[PDB]
């Protein structure tokens, strides 16, 4: 996250780092005990079985006992269009289920169709790329933004942090995107860079496959 | 090399391997002996640090008849193209004279504006890769056909006879490849050419430099 | 990092390819974006062939093709702002293909 906050320790126990060869590649979203649901190209072309689904994580530089880690036992995607970046979204069944507790609690989705529009007031979180060049970061930031409607496409759900330069940065892909408690983003893609403050950030839908995401997960 | 032939060791002994190394990359080209102090090669083989080999066959192994030494000067022709790889030529004046003997010695240059007649059977040889899989450790070698013109023209849309030369036949697979680049085009034991480009794929024709369109420039960089 | 991974690569431009052997450096044990690895590619597209960015943009067609070590490959529109918000794991480049054609 570009221009963020630093969480408060545990602030979103829904919040999960992916993580392969000990790399935060990606963020996730617990949606259910055995489920994290992230971004399509957060996966397309990387071997599964060795990624790491960890949670209860806040700052990745230290070991934090706290933290649960589980293996990907399968994947289960709606036609991510890598060309044009549709449905980029993906959930993941894990090798277990987790103890949901003070660090680890399972995200809650919105309704099927629900939409929302312009001027929402979200908030974006993951372990991205900090901005000036300051690298990746080890505990987990967070960033208000605002839904904005603009050169946003129609398949998306876009945002801006409107009057500075801040939002979503590289290994903030899949991390959610809350909006009046509710899980309605998957971080996809940028435009030219990082926190343009010319560009909105370009989420997935939650809301979109909220359908598909029940008949995965019940 | 595509669809050639393993060399004699050492039957080559003008043959250079280059090592080009650079901040950002690296590469690896062939060239060839013209005097005791420098090697002719192509100027998209330039680099900000260049190791030239005299007298190799195996290049993975440190045979006992190498002879190592930097490129102390890298002299890339004054209007070389890179957007269409005209004029690629390069000069690089050696660190030492190499110590002539069996294995290390120069190749004979072409006369002035002397000229190649389509059919003529030219060899070529190189350390590059030998299909889109596989590369060689070895030095190797094949055979290929001086073409008329206008089988490149059509291909090669930048493609100009006064400075470059057609080589290869279509149907065949036999060519050079990627990492023969700067090594000659050896006819009736004279270097013609310098393999300098085609296509991707490796299917022939291809394209060299002419050299005897740059006598001049070559005679007045070396003195 | 101080290491260097060496990825091999080709350039062809306007169905020319040079017959070198070349290797891309990126830091070995590195993660990286889509972005950093697209202007590295424009970087080598300008200083081994020429090709410019207003180039790139007049061009019939203009990619990278990134073949991952899972066998996977990827195709890269340089003529497109778009970029996944991910990273990526430099040892898990196997190959780089780069291919431009103005025609
Ligand atoms: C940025 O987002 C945070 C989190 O939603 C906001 O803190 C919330 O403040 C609202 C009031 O607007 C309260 O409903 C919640 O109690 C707060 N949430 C949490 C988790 O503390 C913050 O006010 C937002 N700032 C802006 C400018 O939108």
């Amino acid at each position: 996250i570009v221009g963020g906050r630093r969480a408060r320790p545990h602030a979103w126990p829904f919040m999960v780092s992916l993580q392969l060869r000990g790399g935060h590649f990606c963020g996730a979203t617990l949606i259910a005990p055995n489920f994290v649901m992230s971004a399509a190209h957060c996966v397309a072309n990387v071997n599964v079985r060795a990624v790491r689904v960890v949670l209860g994580a806040h700052n990745l530089s230290r070991r934090e006992p706290t933290r649960q880690v589980f293996a990907v036992q399968r994947i289960f995607e709606n036609g991510y269009d890598p060309v044009n970046l549709l449905n980029d979204i993906v959930i993941l069944q894990l090798n277990g289920s987790a103890t949901i507790n003070a660090n680890v609690q399972v995200a809650q989705l919105p309704a099927q169709g629900r939409r929302l529009g312009n001027g929402v007031q979200c908030l974006a979180m993951g372990w991205g790329l900090l901005g000036r060049n300051r690298g990746i970061a080890s505990v987990l930031q967070e960033l208000n933004v605002t839904v904005v409607t603009s050169l946003c496409r129609r398949s998306n759900v876009c945002t801006l942090v409107r009057g500075r330069q801040a939002g979503v940065c590289f290994g903030d892909s899949g991390s959610p995107l809350v909006c009046n408690g509710l899980i309605h983003g998957i971080a996809s893609f940028v435009r030219g860079g990082c926190a343009s403050g010319l560009y909105p950030d370009a989420f997935a839908p939650v809301a979109q496959f909220v359908n598909w995401i029940d008949s995965i997960i019940q | 090399i595509i669809g050639g032939r393993e060399s004699r060791p050492h039957s080559r002994p003008y043959m250079a391997y280059l090592q080009i190394q650079s901040p950002a990359g690296q590469s690896r080209c062939g060239g060839f002996l013209v005097r005791e102090d420098f090697v002719l090669t192509a100027a998209h083989c330039w680099g900000s640090n260049i190791n030239v080999t005299l007298g190799a066959h195996n290049i993975q192994r440190r045979e006992n008849t190498q002879q190592h030494i930097t490129a102390r000067r890298a002299i890339r022709h004054p209007q070389y193209n890179q957007r269409t790889i005209q004029n690629d030529i390069m000069l690089l004046q050696l660190s030492r004279r190499v110590r002539r003997n069996r294995n290390v010695n120069p190749v004979a240059l072409p006369r002035a504006q002397e000229g190649l007649r389509p059919g003529t059977l030219c060899t070529v040889a190189g350390w590059g890769r030998v299909s889109m899989r596989r590369g060689t450790d070895t030095l190797r070698e094949v055979q290929l056909r001086v073409q008329r013109d206008r089988q490149c023209l059509r291909i090669f849309g930048s493609y100009d006879p006064r400075r470059q030369i057609c080589v290869g036949d279509r149907r065949e697979r036999k060519a050079a490849f990627k990492g023969d680049s700067g090594g000659p085009l050896l006819c009736n034991n004279v270097a013609h050419g310098i393999v300098s480009y085609g296509k991707s794929s490796g299917v022939p024709p291809e394209v060299f430099t002419r050299v005897s369109s740059f006598l001049p420039w070559i005679r007045t960089t070396m003195r | 990092a101080k290491e260097m991974q060496n990825v091999p690569y080709t350039i062809a431009v306007d169905g020319i390819m040079a017959f070198n052997q070349s290797y891309l450096n990126l830091p070995k044990d590195s993660q990286l974006s889509y972005l950093d690895l697209g202007n590295k590619v424009k970087a080598l597209l300008y200083d081994e062939r020429g090709v410019t960015p207003e180039k790139i943009r007049n061009a019939k067609s203009a990619v990278y093709t990134i073949t991952w070590k899972d066998g996977s490959k990827k195709e890269v529109d340089l003529k497109k702002d778009s970029y996944t918000a991910n990273l990526f794991d430099s040892n898990s480049i196997k190959q780089i293909d780069i291919n431009v054609k103005t025609k």
